[PDB]
């Protein structure tokens, strides 16, 4: 598909220009914090089942509307559905974070996503609740501000990674809208 | 567009599974070696206007019969689009330098290699001979280091092994 | 048996193509980091007779109801084959340490995970709780370094995320 | 939703052929035996508020360790949604009573059984133990007849064989 | 799929209510006339090739418009088509009659039926002629009011079965419309 | 060989699952109705030498043109193998009586129906007309009961609907 | 496939003989105890996971040779194999018991069984232990001589069913040999 | 609609390849032989009103039992639609004359042959017997030439081999 | 596959020799009687259902051993089998006759034929009776020596075609042996 | 599919009329110049790679708009696309010329062609340039008015073939429009 | 080996059906035109020792740079196996003359065309240029007739269109 | 599959022993020369088409027996075959060299190799010529003793790698024997 190392080529050959020492300061400072991205993403793979369990349990916390009988998502077949329908996009936002590029969602999992979900009858207010609380927990989880899940790192600033993951989250949050 | 990193996410698609340590040290090699890769490409952009006049004109030194019509170089406009051809040749080897993977080789030079100038009646023997000038045309204490020039050689000779 | 290196030869099977630089720096990361991996496993073999009596007996501190028949620990022979069970548990995490890839996790602990003790009527909640004792039970200035213990933590918690 | 009657129309789809006497006496058995089935379900709706406080609290008598966080019953809201869980458990065995076929078992209790509380970190051992209280907890001269209570037993033990 | 024994469950769990002694008087009086339904349906399997032969021959009786050359249905490949296109829905209305429920047609054979038939160019006036004369012959054939095809039964009232089969016939007659 | 019971074991193959109550009352209908089935077949064996001389000779009363060669009944040896043909016809309806399912109809009379005497140049119109004599040729107070003769009628008219 | 109601036809047309009042005394006394077979087989579906759990746990009781490291069956992938390799033949002997006929094993699951198992390298002594102890437990389980699993029946003699299931068990026990 | 020429373009579809000399002489045979084909069809249109009254009335000479109801020719309107039936029979053999290929046989007479008048209760034995009159009913020095009448015979006997 | 126009190439390139004016006298005298082969083969397609009906009816004439009850071929499913098992090889010997070459049988329909028929249990004496009497009827049917089936030809000698079809018939008769 | 020998049947049975001596003068004068069509079409297969090379090279001659960087068709993957996207329709217009009928394009390759190309974003002005210059070169190439590619023929008039190929070319030129 | 006749038996395999008049005039065109084909091949065998020294040496007149090693004609043994190469080239066009179909082109010159001398580092541009000498190098009143020489031209230019 | 890092586990659990500080001196001295293996294997990917071109051209040098007309390998389809039949095992011996283990050939490409080649009729003397001259050229090509293909390395001893690749070559050379 595509990467941050690739969309620098797609605008370069859109101009027939060089790739070289004009975007290069972003390029070496991309890979200067590659270990910082690795310091982020192994925290993400640590509690992924806890991530999706927190997401679905908070969705029953301030919404009982799905678990209403005869509602949208009140069957264990449909909780297995938003088992999948949460976890595989968590896989995909991990893929966008390892690529450093948002080119692996709308081509990949949102190929006409919400049109098929309206064909399934999925209400969007549940969806925007799901992606927002998973957004807020994922920015809590890239840093070491958990309950006591205090992994060891080298200390310093890493808020560029928070602006990274939130950009992927409102990209998916708008494209599910 | 294939990279190393693209192959292991598609490996995690072929698994359908989680990013383990199949991933987690392929990137750390790029912390060493892609930092040891990038430094050539400025003189590759710096020589890009002059590697054409050595290589394509040495292929004219190879192939000079082209005056007759029904052949390829029967006018000089064909000769300056030879220059336009090999312009994008080292521009693409600049590209598959900086990605590492063979995606800009494969889908962008090799997808449409075996038949295209066959039907367009042009030999790839000059397309391999100009780059056969640039085989050992490099200097590992002197042009750049010995840590990426053999890999640069490996880049554009995988190109020729694909072309052959 | 999946490793990193197994995934990229099967990537070169899925390409059906040549070893490019998809390969050629994943191994160089093992020159750094598998050299930074191996040093834990001697005390992992050194503590292997004693991590069982903390973890499984803390799961007895977790789950002590087992006197009644029709349940799992109704005799002490079940309890010493619990010891035999978790023996091979940290022996397999010794194995997926030294390969790196999740093959000895996947085909050798996870192939046959979701249903096996379901039909054998045993909970995996103690199977995750003993290893939940060994979450932060490590000392990165003091047991071993801070360069592999978090990865060792990542090894046996991908195990639990697979078990959950 | 699988019934007996659904299986033989799909058998007539798998044949692609006409309704013969594969059909024509499976319904006549329901003239006898579904008439001999329906009479339990009024006290099954009549005991539905009280079978929970015996069975789930006997599973609290089975499993009482739940005070510690990181486990399942660390607050009482988890305990009253245990009550909400088993509410729909005997409501679904009311449903697969009155259809006969295992469709409301299969797609509505078993589709999403082997992995769901595995990832939600809950054991099915209490999910089988409460119903293991309700094994012989029935009275064939006294609660209802001996013509449907063993089948009612067969309903919710095929449930447990599916759960195990 | 579904049954009359099943849609009593689907509205029960739509309310989370019981199934039991509220619809039960319809339930035992469903199976009280199960032999009456069997007395109906073996008359239906008796002359099914005569049913579809009567249907197609009456369709050429007061319509010569299909058998017009260059018309819609004037080829033996297309009379083999409404061989099939009659007989398999006769199979399906036999399936609705043995289920006692209309849940086995629109999911089963009318999954976008007439849209595909308009894509085949089938005129609807021929179709509504076909299903109406097969409706009138099938209510003539569930009773013993044939020419001389006088099968033996136990005598009495069975007009509830006539209201049953006609309900399936205008369900298919509206859903082909 | 298809029966009712064969269809539900293959339904349990198509499920790949356990015998539930899809099975368990189809057999109980055979406790009623196969006991109500068997009593015809002794006079079906008892009339088996005489139903041929009514039915096949009524088809000679139907079709008497057969003297000319190139047609079917041009000699009397063809006529006594007509007798041999319909001998096994009511012998097979004796067989699909006592199984119930249409297996001895399907694989043993219908597998090889639509083309066989087409290529052997014989009409099935007499094959349906002799059995069209035996439509209402039965007596439900008088030959046997009204509980199996209409089913016997349904047996050999599903045969004709298959033949037509 | 075939049945006890079918092999009475296959020897009848092997003679071109009748089926009728010569085997009929076995036929009505087959269906006289059909409820007795149903009284047997719902006890078999009651503890099938307990049946295969008892079978595999006794196989580790007096054999540690499979669970020897580097042995035949010492991996959980292979205990999932004799999960299957026990349970589906338990399904198949339930199929032979509901058919009342042994025509559904060697055509169905033993189509060259042990040759493929020797190609898999399965030792036969483990297999004959498995089918023997599952035979002895299944004849203990068709009757009500369990630990306390005392289901309700009508009392009387049912040892014809014990001779039935043991005949299927040494048919599979010889055909795995 | 199958012709010879349709088969070789679909052969060039099944190859997915270019028109070679698989094509290039099948048409040249039509330069000889389709020119030697066309001349019959004017008297085939010229006799088309009179071949019906010999052939169908010879099938009435074959099959004259039709007075009884429940059979095919119980009224004269059935008899003049027999005339309408065989009208399109020699009209279709006029059509598969002038194409050569068996497409107007196959999709237009044979698609819907084996079952259609089976369910419509009509024998194809008269459908083959009228054309069995027209077997050698032709005159190769006298009606037309000996170069297409045996092929015309081959046309409508492949029809009967398809009908049988 | 292969042809008489092709095996002249396969021995030519076995020698790296020419194809040309050494086998050419057989080549032009092959196509000199191509109309003679067409005069043969439309007689073969004339009574193919009569060919296979004569073959199977003579097989019951001097053999009642197949139609013995409990015999090999005594069921209409198996007479539909040697409907096929005669007619498709009649198709194949028509293919060998139109090719002028025996390269379209043993690769095509006798890919291990009789081994599978012994696996089906087919007795060979019935088979050699079948191919023999179909051989004798086919050489009666390529000429105009029928009962009265007297098609019109140009008269003369055509016994080269009789030696042609008999060569294909003992090729299949030996390869079924 | 269909042919000039077939659309004379489709209007004949649209009238239920004869095919015979009313269109026959066009029919024998169709096959009178069949060798003339063969004299045309082997010139077409002679320089097909030169045909598509001339077409694409003239498309870069008076259009540099495709080869603009970031343009539509400026990649060798897309020049391999109009390798295909020229050559397979050259195959298809050869198919229309050998059939003598325009029934093998819009059903075959233009099943919603330009809608998919607008979904690919292909500009139509490039397409109409491509089909027009390939039209003018193909009418130059059916005759012997090449540079020196002077094949041997029998001399005379063949302009009916020029009106043939141009009719197929504006049929595809309008249906791409 | 593809011929015309091979395609129509495989068309009768793809139909699975009988030889109709799809066959029966493709052979009659060979009665005209294969009789009009054979006469060239004696001087094709007669010139076979001399067409090599014009065509391959005109490709040496085309391509004469071959003295340098790492290229194709660096010794004269390469040059006489060029002669051995083109020997079998006109020997194969002798073969696909006398079959008519493109089988000895396809499986015997084209199966293994696009990649073989690519990997063997030889250009097909001389392989097309020698035959590009033999384009109009023929004389239709003078060498042979005008009835097969243009087809002979069509034979070895379908070869070049396959090579390009 | 398996690796040198894996067969140290398969003999360890064959003993139930440790992996640790008994084979560890081979383990760290495996990865001490990992850059030396990388220094070897990029020389192998440099001239792989030259490797297989040298192999097949030397096979025609001192064998003309394959290129004999009517021989084994004298067609360009079969030179495309030992294009493949050389190159994919060159891929596989590159896979054995990158794994450091011979576990990826006989399971992978020699699953009954020569039995299928004898079924193809491949003579073994050509095969052993092919693998031996590719063995001698590959040990010439891992070092810098080419004609002038003098890549840059760090100098020193690397004959352990020569004993490595020759061990893989007589493993394949014996298993093709």
């Amino acid at each position: 598909m595509l990467d941050a190392f690739s969309r620098v080529v797609v605008n370069s050959d859109a101009k027939a220009a060089y790739v070289g020492g004009s975007d290069l300061q972003a390029l070496k400072s991309f890979i200067a914090d590659g270990n910082k991205r690795l310091d982020a993403v192994n925290s993400i793979v640590s509690n992924a089942s806890c991530m999706v369990s927190d997401a679905v349990s908070g969705m029953i916390c301030e919404n009982p509307g799905l678990i209403s009988p005869g509602g949208n998502c009140y069957t264990n077949r449909r909780m297995a559905a938003c088992l999948r329908d949460g976890e595989i996009i968590l896989r995909y936002v991990s893929y966008a974070l390892l690529a450093g590029d948002a080119s692996v969602l709308e081509d990949r999992c949102l190929n006409g996503l919400k049109e098929t979900y309206i064909a399934l009858g999925v209400p969007t207010n549940s969806s925007i609740r799901a992606v927002s609380i998973m957004k807020a927990q994922a920015v809590a989880f890239i840093t070491n501000t958990a309950t006591e899940r205090k992994m060891s790192f080298a200390a310093g600033d890493c808020t560029s990674l928070a602006s990274e993951v939130a950009s992927y989250f409102d990209r998916v949050g708008a494209a599910i809208s | 567009m294939k990279s190393v990193i693209t192959t292991v996410v598609s490996a995690a698609d072929a698994a359908g599974r989680f990013p383990s340590n199949s991933d987690l040290e392929s990137i750390q090699g790029n912390i060493q070696r892609s930092a040891a890769r990038l430094e050539a490409a400025e003189k590759l952009a710096g020589n890009h206007e002059a590697v054409v006049k050595e290589a394509g004109d040495a292929c004219f030194a190879k192939y000079a019969y082209l005056k007759n019509p029904g052949e390829a170089g029967e006018n000089q406009e064909k000769i300056n689009k030879c220059y336009r051809d090999v312009d994008h040749y080292m521009r693409l080897v600049n590209y598959c330098l900086v990605v590492g993977g063979t995606g800009p080789l494969d889908e962008w030079g090799i997808a449409g290699a075996r038949e295209v100038y066959r039907t367009l009646n042009l030999p790839t023997s000059a397309y391999v001979a100009s780059i056969a000038y640039t085989r050992d045309r490099l200097c590992v204490p002197r042009d750049m280091s010995a840590q990426a020039g053999v890999e640069f050689s490996a880049y554009l000779d995988y190109l020729i092994n694909a072309l052959s």
